[PDB]
């Protein structure tokens, strides 16, 4: 009972897992996912790893380069390290459902296996709970929480400082790229709070 | 991505109504992943990007949620001082110290594989470096190792029963993301979550920092800071990537504004318009802030000011004229390629033009080309995500609206002349450019309208899928790759809750080795295009009435 999952798709295919306890719901979870997207998480995996080019080849040299130096996987090990437990059950059973289906997909690979691994020339190895946590980390966290253009601002502001003075050049900076501007729609109205901090908008930190 | 929660003061039916459109841009096989979770604390039901463990979009039987990007600053980079004497090191609190760093090997399949070291310092990777002034920029996030735990965040959030179970959790979700709370007593809430640095006095977060010490931050701000409501006074909550509350700054890229012209003011007009809204209402706001334009409610009023005096027979005249007979909706003909009306290319025209005159000529090259961009710049493909308002055009807004702007124009983009000049001339090139290619008759131009492509190469631009498996939908409608909406409390069904959502193409993006596609592969591909939705079932009963297969599994750890 303890042992027992049950799979139930709905006339949509949606998978609907029933399990009593932590890793077996999400061993249910990974195993689902593996028999609906496997194509999709390999790539995926790939992407937010960078380990791309090998199996795609040149194209994706500079790509994969460029995910690698923006994050260091020894730090993500560690935090799954530091995990309870019941945290942990979370990412392993969801890379042992995977891999439960994997280890399927490869023992039968003439009826089992999608289609475009043949495609691509290459068959799917097995997850880790690492892998699990990049796939968040790469198309969460990098895609929509890693937005900065500082560098290229500070380009801007001396331009913009080259063309008309100094103190102009911060004035048209703030026109351009106001800190704050009062008159922005918020999803919080006004009569309900307004965020308490004062920024400078002046770069004085190089002052 | 656009959100608007209806809370009980003003719903119809209901107590409550959630509609979440998340914009990932779309993708074959479906961005997001359906599914349902029950035991072990879990009773949950939705759909999730890459099918994390953590339903970004779903409900429990008591609560809902959703999000959409935040947006807010919670990265800046430090200039670190390096020394040609000391290869590898940085100064930081007097001494120098070492970066750590690391060894990566590209393997390469059919070519040579290639090593290259990543270096880290105490404020982040190493991002770029200038030999010549011996600076090596690195990237501080305030979310630096809080990865996994927001990753956790999101899963445990599933098993609240309540706003502070929920806003519990939600202050352990470190990444800049907004998220929404709904309920089967009516009560809603948001929380822009995520860390965010406390920084020091006199950092100013648009630019880089000195890496010495002196301008590290302080630690990280407290989650009482955090922008967030609970029930707020206007009975809604919507957003749509814009602030989430007066005076807190927005993502330093110079591309993205939160000013006076905001796409989130679509959604409050339709919102406004009507006392209470019905489900069925609130979820016809999709259909409608998706075929918007949304620069002419922005630049309408500056185009009948400045051709108020014109005669009729003047074309500058004739283009507004037209334009003030639409209300910016955009329909297909019947042939499925062009717009019933010509007002998104006029728009796109005379904004172009607009911003090469204004903003353009006010920046130094190369920098000018960023504020040149009008908003409707696409691929034949159509567009990769949502559309908005440009940089640009967000700045010209603030320029047109003279003295009631809050921001000083230190530089008059009009460069003396009188802004009705610059209006009309932009109208003149405008009327040249659409008469040459359409003709003189407005009436039966037949402007192309933009499509929609479900993309067979991931976000970063990989394959996960092959070519063919692309689709394609002839109508491009600026709303979520996915939609969802939970309903509590209907007065018109005893249940709770009701929610549906559409996962397009399908479920499934399985197709066997001869070929044959499954049968969940493009099951919710018209539905998609249609405005459609399929019920997201619950309870064992709901799921058991509408099941298709089931396994069973007997698995020890
Ligand atoms: C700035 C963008 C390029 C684009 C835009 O505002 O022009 N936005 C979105 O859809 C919004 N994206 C999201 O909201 C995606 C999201 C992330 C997490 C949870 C839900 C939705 C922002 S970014 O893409
Ligand atoms: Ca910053």
């Amino acid at each position: 009972s303890s042992s027992e999952i049950k799979i139930v798709r709905d006339e949509y295919g949606m998978p609907h897992i029933y399990a009593n306890d932590t890793w077996h719901l999400f061993y249910g979870y990974g195993y689902v996912v593996a028999q609906d997207r496997l194509f999709q998480m390999e790539m995926a995996r790939r992407s937010t790893q960078g380990t791309v080019a090998e199996v795609l080849g040149k194209d994706f040299v500079k790509f994969d380069k460029d995910i690698r130096r923006n994050y260091w996987p020894d730090a993500i090990r560690a935090q799954i390290a530091a995990l309870s437990p019941e945290d942990m059950s979370i990412l392993q059973g969801y890379a042992d459902g995977m891999n439960a289906w994997i280890d399927k997909v490869n023992t039968n690979p003439e009826t089992l296996l999608p289609k475009q691994f043949n495609t691509f020339g290459f068959t799917p190895k097995r997850w880790e709970p690492f892998d699990v946590a990049m796939i968040f980390v790469g198309t969460m966290a990098n895609r929509f929480s890693d937005s900065t253009s500082e560098i290229d601002n500070l380009a801007l502001l001396t331009a913009l400082k080259d063309k008309y003075g100094v103190s102009q050049g911060m004035a048209v900076f703030n026109q351009l790229k106001w800190l704050v501007n009062p008159s922005a729609p918020t999803t919080i109205a006004v009569q309900e709070s307004n965020y308490p901090l004062k920024f400078n908008q002046q770069n004085s930190q190089t002052a | 991505s656009n959100m608007w929660v209806i809370g009980k003061s003003k719903a119809q039916d209901a107590k409550a109504i959630m509609v979440n459109g998340p914009q990932f841009g779309w993708y074959a096989p479906a961005y997001t992943y359906g599914i349902g979770l029950h035991g072990a604390g879990y009773d949950v039901t939705g759909n999730t990007p890459f099918a994390y463990p953590g339903l970004v979009f779903g409900h429990n039987g008591v609560i809902s949620w959703g999000s959409t990007a935040g947006f807010g600053d919670d990265v800046d980079i430090f200039a670190e001082r390096l020394s040609a004497e000391k290869p590898g090191y940085y100064l930081h609190n007097g001494k120098w110290v070492k970066m750590l760093s690391r060894e990566e090997t590209i393997t390469v399949k059919n070519g040579q594989a290639e090593t290259f070291t990543v270096w880290r310092t105490v404020h982040g990777n190493i991002l770029q470096t200038d030999q010549t002034t011996q600076t090596a920029y690195a990237k501080s996030r305030a979310w630096d190792g809080k990865e996994v735990a927001s990753l956790l965040a999101w899963t445990h959030q599933m098993k609240a029963k309540n706003w502070q179970e929920w806003t519990q959790q939600a202050a352990k979700q470190a990444l800049t993301i907004n998220w929404y709370y709904a309920d089967v007593n009516g009560n809603i809430g948001y929380v822009h979550t995520g860390a965010y640095p406390d920084r020091q006095s006199g950092h100013d977060p648009r630019l880089p920092v000195p890496g010495t010490g002196k301008w590290d931050w302080k630690g990280l701000l407290p989650f009482e800071m955090n922008p967030k409501v609970y029930n707020p006074q206007s009975g809604y909550i919507a957003n749509w990537n814009n602030s989430p509350q007066k005076d807190y700054p927005a993502s330093d890229l110079f591309a993205f504004l939160w000013g006076g012209a905001d796409r989130v003011t679509e959604i409050d007009r339709l919102l406004e318009q009507k006392p209470r809204l019905t489900a069925d209402q609130a979820w016809d706001v999709i259909r409608q802030t998706s075929r918007q334009d949304l620069n002419l409610r922005l630049f309408l009023p500056t185009l009948q000011a400045a051709t108020s005096g014109l005669t009729q027979s003047d074309p500058r005249r004739q283009l507004v004229e037209t334009l003030t007979r639409w209300d910016g909706i955009n329909l297909l003909n019947d042939d499925g390629k062009t717009w019933q009306q010509p007002g998104s290319a006029i728009l796109n025209v005379w904004l172009t033009s607009m911003l090469k005159r204004t903003v353009v000529a006010a920046v130094p090259m190369p920098f000018d080309k960023w504020y040149s961009a009008s908003g409707y710049e696409t691929t034949q493909d159509g567009p990769t995500g949502s559309l908005n308002i440009s940089v640009g055009a967000k700045i010209l807004y603030e320029a047109v609206q003279g003295d009631k702007s809050p921001i000083p124009q230190a530089v008059d983009l009009f460069a003396g002349k009188p802004q009705q000049e610059v209006v009309l001339a932009a109208l003149e090139d405008t009327w040249e450019t659409l008469s040459k290619r359409y003709g003189n008759n407005v009436s039966n131009w037949k402007t192309p309208a933009m499509a929609l492509t479900f993309r067979a190469n991931n976000f970063f631009g990989v394959p996960q899928a092959a070519a063919e498996e692309t689709r394609h939908q002839a109508e491009y409608q600026n709303r979520g790759t996915e939609n969802d909406m939970i309903v509590f409390s209907p007065t018109t069904s005893d249940r709770p809750v009701l929610a549906w959502d559409v996962v397009a193409p399908g479920q499934s993006g399985f197709i066997a080795p001869d070929g044959t596609v499954d049968k969940h592969y493009e099951d919710q591909l018209k539905m998609y295009e249609n405005f459609g939705r399929k019920s997201l079932w619950l309870t064992k009963q709901d799921v058991e009435a509408h099941k298709e297969s089931q396994e069973v599994l007997h698995v020890q750890r």
